[PDB]
């Protein structure tokens, strides 16, 4: 192949070529929401993952494509796509293959099951079957019937389940992955994949991130799973079904919730408002959400509230005025948002409001009280703030103009 | 110093130096103070009195009525668009299907519609001839004259001259619904209600419309803003006869004083005036964003052709079974924004045309026509997913209908040539209800196959609707008026054709030859 | 200080008034050499024929200027020409007629580099105004020099031009040359604000009363009082309409009223200097001057009202006093002082009159503010970049694909094509906003003459009009709303074209249409001139930016249908390339629609074509 595939790999620092090798757990021409890769990298590499993603980009080992404002600085990565050339990805798959001639000793194990034909190692007689892998990915197709084998996976820190089925039962050997830090489940099928056996996750003492894509789940039932060490929950393009026993100290570590493109979500489950430890709540592109329960005011430690590109969200809960720790309010994309909360000015820690297309939003009198405030918006939306400014202490109006490209077409 | 207060006093002066007030009022005086009288015993002898004055450079019409009951004559007649007693069906709207008129004035208009219907045609001709028409009346006479003017405002083209109705101490005429219909409307600009500053009107049900000349001893103010007129004239029914001869005299003096109008009121007019101006400007700049949204939709459509389903079907499919993010943005960002925008455009320009000569100017009319042909199919896809029926005759959003009517009217006057060998890949189907026809025929085919116990008579109607659709399809192909994209494998039209082939029979069908031989694969392509 | 504003110095003022007086005795005009100053003073007339022409059917004696010999007296983008008093104009025409010495005397003063002055009293002043612009059109706009600037000085002149006239003097930067002295009550500056039919009964008498060489046989009170009353009533009407129309406000009842109003079109042109016993008040803003024309001629008590029509006649002869008392008067510049209140109080203007005059002046400040806003947007990098991307990135890459950016845009294959279309729409929005403001006259008069603006628009037009033509045709809009050159073309592009043509051509006194038809005739197409002009209707061989549209209208039609248009297009392509209108790196490419249509043309044509070397086949 190219003189800068082999060579830019052979020069790579340790961490970067390990990341490159992680890329082999994704499918051919997968459209990866960067959030996925950041979550995966989080356990091993902490906060340096976007740095690593950009590093791999700049040496042409992967491609990055923004599909929105992409203010990655805030910690949001739902607005960046990652693509990798299938030649680089096949190279990586074979590097993972050549790291160990024994599939049981391999660090990265990429398992593939078509027409329910399990590979021979999965059917081996001398149980127990124990794998050594740290990164474990499993790709199943749309005829897959979820008739799993039994094995132990003591070392797995990251699990990528690539699923194409209408129905999918998580395998019970997940419950052996005591070291698991990240679980990524993406459905490539036409129909939302209805997951079952999510309880295999219930007792994983190190499980810090979960991300579901284009699956069907009971958002309401998520706290019944315990998930006592979970720090982030992400749901993308997922169908929600309404609805087992409540549990004591549910989601006591939960710190960030991201919900995107959940097209039949019509009300926030009440339990989200009751997660006292929650720092960040992002709901975007949920086009049937008309209202947000006022119980969200109960979220004391909230610092970021993102209710964004929700086509149907006409007003905000007034009780946002109790979010004493709120730094950042993002309602950009609210073409129909009509008013900000009446007492928004009560908040003494609010540093930034983003409202880039809320050109029908009226501004409450209380905003004058807010000081040292940055407002990110468009020029039209900027009009009312330009009038308020002289009355206000150190208001900064940052006018954002849109960058037009065809990148969202990748998600077609 | 407010541009509104300045404009109000300057406009009042303009009206006064007009001589329109002296003309109108002197004629009104003649009704009860006849200029020529004869004393022949022979020639001398409740209802409506009226007189036509066909002057040289205008035609003036005076209406007069018996003096009004004061303590409780509020009465209200309700007029619904589907009511046949309604003389003003054209006034009704989708947001305003009904309104109410003060009943004495209304009945006085109706009684006299006879013998004054004839008048209506002449006046319209007179206007058509570019000759002004004033219609005027004091008190309930003004109320009736206003109803008559409204009766003459059935058709409002920016190019037809319009009557002017001038009133003197009249009571109110319409309710809040009539007000909403008339606001900021060319019709609204046809009425000048001269009132005294000391006059008060009870306004709990009847509401002001049109422009008001509010007269003081120092001079008058022309007020167009109806909440200001409410502010200045609402009291508790404190009417007093005002000799308007005396008011006209004192206006004539003009030797006006400071503070005729309270500051807060002026401020309100100015505020609302400036919001309105900014809204107008915003519509103009936001058109550019809407064109950009159209450009995203162009790329959606090309991709949908490449994948061989077509945009309409992809939109329909993806709306029923969401699985990709781009489509959700197409629908909830761009199509949604486009719909709010163009609805608002139509609703505005049928109130206030955009130029002397046009309801919609070319940028709006032309890109509105493109928007119609491009995006009405998506609204049709939604409509049929919802299980609704008969989209053309029962389901079209009004704004699409107006954009079609207006573009057709102007198209009559446009020199154009369609080249018979142009590639039509990018043609926007002229009949933007075409997909509604496809979906209706699909429905009838299902009814034929799935309905048992169906009577013979119905089946024949169904079958001929079937052959009708076939003829419509063949004519639009013949006339090169459909996008070639209807022929994509996964489209609803090809579905229709597959189902229909099985049902249809034994007849000349240029369509079936065309399909069977695959010449549809060459439709719209050349060299 | 005074000379700073006006460019005249009291010595010239007094000499001009003297020469004006002398022009009464002379027929039509008097010349007066005072060292290096040459004064032309024009004879007043006091017949009604000299204000309201007998053959002129209109209500105010107005006529449109001829666009060919007064090519600057118009709105450039819009095209509409200035209107003037026909009688005054005919007077000027009789004077410049070669059977008089006027033109030879002017040419002789020009060669000698003397200062030329045009003065008059009363209607001679009117003639002077017109004479000035004639001079501005024949000598100044050609080869302008400080030596060659004229000076126009009038005393009690009637109004002459309409709002376009004033606009044009503004845009050419010529209005500095005009100083019009008006005593506060003189009627003459007001007369032409009245409808012919309002004063025709009493005009001859009061004109005779105004004639200092008069019998004054009948000294009639009612006639003078009548005349004054009608004049001021019509004047109030015009002023009120102006107040109503100043802001570009929604004007709906006013529109309604228009059917019953008939208002004079004349507007103040040049600087006006109002004179009272105390003050000399200079004023540039025309709207404010009009309001003042009404409000400085009012009365406070009834007795005054009886008196004023008469002072209104006498003050027409207050100009000796004025010339003699200049040092005894308090001079100020209305337009420039932060408080006009006492200035206008000393002129009898009511408080409301102040607010009207004030609003007029504020309207000019807002036109200036709008200019600064446009300039900042045009200056911004993000705006600039879009042109640059189209210019440095889109076009080179599209040339590499070997079809050029016109066809590349039309075959809208790549993301770059989409970015090109988006830039094209965003730019259209920016220039449609500028055009919005120009259409409503909410930019300063100088704007369309501003060279930086002309250059930016010309770059934008040359670069992006091709893309809007591509957009029109790629999606078959020509098949919906016709050919682009008739109902498609954005007005922003016509404004830009006209601005550029005017800037390039006014130094040599030709108009673009005539340049075009001369080039066409020089092509030797050999058809009859009217027939060629009808074959070339709505051609867009008139503009380079419009070239693709001509190709899209011609391509694929039988050569003999379109031979004239093909040859005209070929014939002007050479200079189009020379001037930068059309890009020789784009059109001749194998991909180009033009090249591919051209090789389709018959062989003889090709052999005889100017373009044969450029394209093979």
């Amino acid at each position: 192949m190219n003189s800068n595939s082999i060579q830019s790999f052979d020069a790579l620092p340790h961490n970067l070529r390990e990341c490159f090798l992680d890329m082999a757990s994704f499918l051919e021409d997968q459209r990866i929401i960067a959030s996925t890769i950041i979550d995966l990298w989080s356990a091993s590499y902490g906060k340096e993952g976007m740095n690593n993603l950009q590093d791999l980009a700049s040496r042409n080992l992967l491609k990055l494509l923004p599909i929105g404002r992409n203010e990655y600085e805030d910690g949001f990565y739902n607005e960046l796509l990652v693509k990798q050339d299938n030649v680089l990805r096949e190279f990586a798959i074979n590097q993972c293959l050549k790291e160990s001639s024994s599939i049981f000793e391999r660090k990265r194990l990429n398992l593939e099951i078509q027409d329910n034909k399990f590979p021979n190692w999965c059917l081996n007689p001398k149980q127990p079957i124990v794998i050594n892998a740290s990164l474990f990915s499993i790709s199943t197709d749309d005829s897959f019937a979820s008739s799993w084998f039994e094995m132990d996976c003591p070392n797995v820190e990251a699990l990528v389940l690539n699923i194409s089925s209408s129905n999918y039962a998580l395998p019970n050997f997940i419950a052996t992955m005591k070291e698991l830090k990240v679980v990524i489940i993406i459905n490539h099928g036409l129909e939302p994949a209805k997951l079952t056996n999510l309880s295999c996750l219930s007792s994983l003492p190190n499980l810090k991130r979960i991300r579901f894509e284009k699956v069907s789940i009971s958002l309401l039932d998520i706290p019944k799973l315990g998930l006592k060490s979970l720090e982030k929950l992400s749901l993308w393009f997922c169908h929600v079904v309404d609805a087992l026993e409540d549990v004591s100290e549910t989601l006591q570590s939960l710190q960030e919730i991201e919900i995107d493109y959940c097209y039949n979500l019509d009300e926030l489950p009440y339990w989200i408002s009751q997660v006292v430890s929650l720092k960040k709540l992002s709901v975007t592109n949920c086009n049937k959400l008309c209202r947000v329960i006022e119980a969200i005011g109960d979220l004391r430690d909230l610092e970021t509230l993102r209710l964004s590109s929700c086509a149907s969200l006409l007003e905000l809960p007034e009780t946002i005025d109790r979010l004493d720790n709120l730094r950042f309010l993002d309602v950009s994309g609210g073409f129909q948002l009509k008013n900000l909360p009446l007492e928004i000015g009560k908040l003494k820690k609010l540093e930034k409001i983003s409202m880039k297309d809320c050109y029908r939003c009226e501004l409450p009198d209380s905003v004058k009280n807010l000081e040292n405030l940055e407002v990110k918006c468009d020029e039209d939306t900027a009009f009312l703030w330009k009038i308020l400014k002289p009355e206000m202490k150190n208001l900064t109006i940052t006018e954002e103009k849109t960058e037009h490209n065809l990148n969202l077409l990748q998600l077609f | 110093e407010s541009s509104s207060s300045l404009k109000g006093s300057a406009l009042g002066k303009l009206v006064v130096t007009s001589g329109l007030l002296h003309s109108s009022w002197s004629k009104i005086l003649e009704i009860h103070n006849p200029p020529y009288s004869n004393h022949d015993p022979g020639l001398q002898v409740s209802g409506l009195e009226f007189q036509i004055h066909r002057e040289e450079k205008f035609t003036l019409v005076v209406f007069s009525a018996p003096p009004i009951c004061r303590s409780s004559s509020s009465d209200s007649t309700l007029l619904h668009v589907k009511d046949k007693e309604n003389p003003f069906p054209f006034l009704c709207s989708e947001n305003n299907p009904s309104f109410s008129l003060h009943t004495p004035a209304f009945n006085l208009f109706t009684s006299a519609s006879t013998s004054l219907t004839y008048l209506k045609s002449e006046l319209l001709q007179t206007l058509k001839s570019e000759k002004p028409v004033i219609i005027t009346g004091a008190a309930l006479g003004g109320s009736v004259a206003s109803l008559y003017t409204l009766w003459l405002l059935e058709t409002i083209e920016p190019t037809l001259k319009r009557p002017l109705c001038i009133t003197f101490g009249s009571p109110l005429i319409g309710d809040a619904s009539l007000q909403q219909i008339l606001e900021n409307s060319v019709r609204n600009s046809c009425f000048l209600h001269v009132v005294s500053a000391q006059t008060r009107i009870k306004m709990d049900f009847f509401k002001p419309f049109g422009t008001f000349l509010i007269c003081f001893d120092s001079g008058c103010v022309c007020i167009e803003d109806h909440v200001a007129v409410t502010e200045l004239l609402n009291g508790v029914h404190d009417s007093g006869l005002v000799d308007y001869s005396q008011v006209l005299n004192r206006l004539d003096q003009s030797m006006a004083d400071s503070r005729l109008i309270p500051e807060d009121v002026i401020k309100g007019i100015e505020k609302r005036a400036e919001m309105k101006n900014l809204r107008f400007d915003m519509m103009f700049k936001k058109l550019n964003d809407m064109k950009i949204s159209m450009a995203y939709i162009e790329w959606y459509k090309k991709k949908c052709k490449e994948v061989k389903i077509g945009y309409y079907d992809r939109f329909k499919t993806q709306l029923a079974f969401p699985s990709k993010e781009f489509d959700i943005n197409i629908k909830n960002h761009h199509k949604s924004e486009l719909n709010r925008f163009w609805k608002s455009v139509v609703e505005e320009v049928e109130r206030r045309p955009q130029s002397d000569a046009s309801i919609l100017k070319r940028r709006f009319l032309f890109s509105g026509n493109n928007y119609r042909r491009m995006i009405e199919p998506l609204d049709i896809a939604e409509y049929y997913l919802e299980g609704r029926k008969e989209y053309r005759t029962t389901g079209r959003s009004h704004h699409y209908v107006m954009l079609e009517k207006w573009f057709g009217m102007e198209s009559i006057l446009i020199e154009k040539e369609r080249c018979k060998k142009r590639d039509l890949s990018d043609l926007l189907t002229f009949d933007s209800c075409f997909w509604a026809e496809v979906e209706d025929s699909l429905i009838v085919i299902n009814q034929l196959n799935t309905t048992v116990g169906m009577r013979d008579d119905v089946r024949e109607v169904l079958t001929r609707k079937l052959v009708e659709f076939e003829g419509y399809v063949w004519e639009i192909i013949t006339k090169r008026e459909v996008s070639p994209e209807i022929f994509l494998e996964e489209s609803s039209f090809m579905k229709w054709w597959k189902e229909y082939k099985k049902i249809k029979g034994f007849n000349s069908s240029y369509l079936t030859e065309f399909m069977n031989t695959r010449k549809y694969e060459s439709y719209g392509k050349s060299q | 200080a005074f000379e700073a504003l006006t460019g005249i110095n009291g010595d010239l003022i007094t000499r001009s008034w003297s020469a004006s007086k002398q022009a009464y005795l002379t027929e039509r005009y008097h010349k007066e050499e005072a060292g290096a100053v040459v004064i032309f003073a024009f004879q007043p007339s006091f017949s009604e024929k000299d204000f309201f022409d007998p053959d002129n059917k209109s209500s105010f004696g107005e006529i449109k200027l001829n666009r060919v010999q007064f090519p600057c007296m118009r709105k450039i983008g819009k095209g509409d020409v200035a209107t003037v008093n026909e009688a005054f104009l005919k007077n000027l025409e009789a004077i410049i007629d070669p059977r008089t010495s006027f033109q030879a005397s002017v040419e002789m003063a020009v060669r000698s580099r003397k200062q030329i002055v045009f003065t008059g009293h009363s209607s001679g002043g009117a003639t002077a105004i017109l004479a000035t612009v004639w001079y501005l059109e024949k000598y100044f706009i050609r080869n302008p020099n400080v030596y060659l600037e004229p000076r126009c000085v009038t005393f009690g002149a009637p109004l002459v031009g309409d709002s376009i006239f004033s606009h044009a003097l503004g845009r050419e930067k010529w209005s500095r040359f005009f100083v019009n002295f008006v005593s506060r009550f003189d009627i003459v500056p007001r007369i032409m604000l009245a409808r012919k039919a309002s004063v025709e009964e009493t005009l001859p008498h009061v004109l005779a009363q105004l004639d200092p060489r008069k019998s004054s046989v009948q000294e009639s009170e009612q006639r003078i009082t009548e005349f004054y009353t009608r004049v001021m009533r019509d004047t109030s009407t015009v002023a009120n309409q102006a107040v109503c129309e100043l802001t570009g406000s929604a004007e709906a009842f006013l529109e309604t009223l228009s059917s019953f109003l008939e208002l004079s079109p004349y507007r103040p042109a040049g600087t006006f200097v109002f004179s009272t016993e105390k003050r000399l008040v200079a004023v540039n803003n025309s709207d404010a001057i009009l309001q003042m024309l009404f409000y400085t001629s009012q009365a406070s008590d009834e007795q005054e009202w009886s008196l004023i029509p008469f002072r209104s006649i006498r003050d027409h002869h207050s100009y000796e006093e004025l010339v003699q008392s200049m040092g005894k008067k308090l001079f100020n510049h209305l337009d420039g002082e932060n408080s006009i209140e006492s200035t206008l109080n000393d002129l009898g203007v009511s408080t409301r009159g102040r607010q009207y005059v004030q609003a007029a002046l504020e309207e000019e400040k807002k036109r200036v503010e709008n200019q600064k806003k446009i300039i900042q947007v045009i200056e911004q990098e993000r705006f600039l970049k879009k042109l640059a991307w189209i210019e440095d990135e889109y076009k080179p890459k599209c040339q590499a694909h070997k079809n050029g950016y016109y066809d590349s845009f039309k075959v809208s294959n790549e993301e770059n094509d989409f970015k090109a279309n988006v830039k094209r729409a965003e730019l259209a929005g920016v220039f449609d906003e500028v055009l919005g403001l120009m259409k409503k006259c909410q930019l300063p008069d100088e704007f369309e003459g501003d060279i930086d603006w002309i250059k930016l628009a010309t770059r934008y037009r040359r670069l992006v009009e091709p893309l809007d033509i591509a957009n029109y045709h790629r999606h078959l809009k020509n098949e919906d709303t016709g050919p682009y050159m008739k109902r498609g073309r954005p007005t922003r592009y016509i404004y830009a074209q006209r601005g550029y043509e005017h800037y390039i051509l006014k130094p040599n006194g030709m108009i673009a249409e005539d340049v075009f038809w001369n080039k066409v005739n020089g092509l030797n197409l050999g058809l009859q001139l009217e027939e060629i002009q009808e074959t070339l209707k709505n051609s867009g061989s008139e503009c380079g930016s419009c070239f693709w549209a001509e190709v899209e209208e011609l391509k694929g039609k039988p050569y003999e249908e379109v031979e004239v248009r093909v040859k005209t297009l070929e014939g002007m392509l050479g200079e189009w390339i020379t001037d930068g209108e059309v890009d020789d790196k784009e059109i001749f490419l194998e991909g180009s629609t033009f090249r591919k249509w051209w090789i389709t043309l018959p062989k003889n044509h090709k052999s005889h074509s100017p373009l044969r070397d450029y394209m093979m086949d």
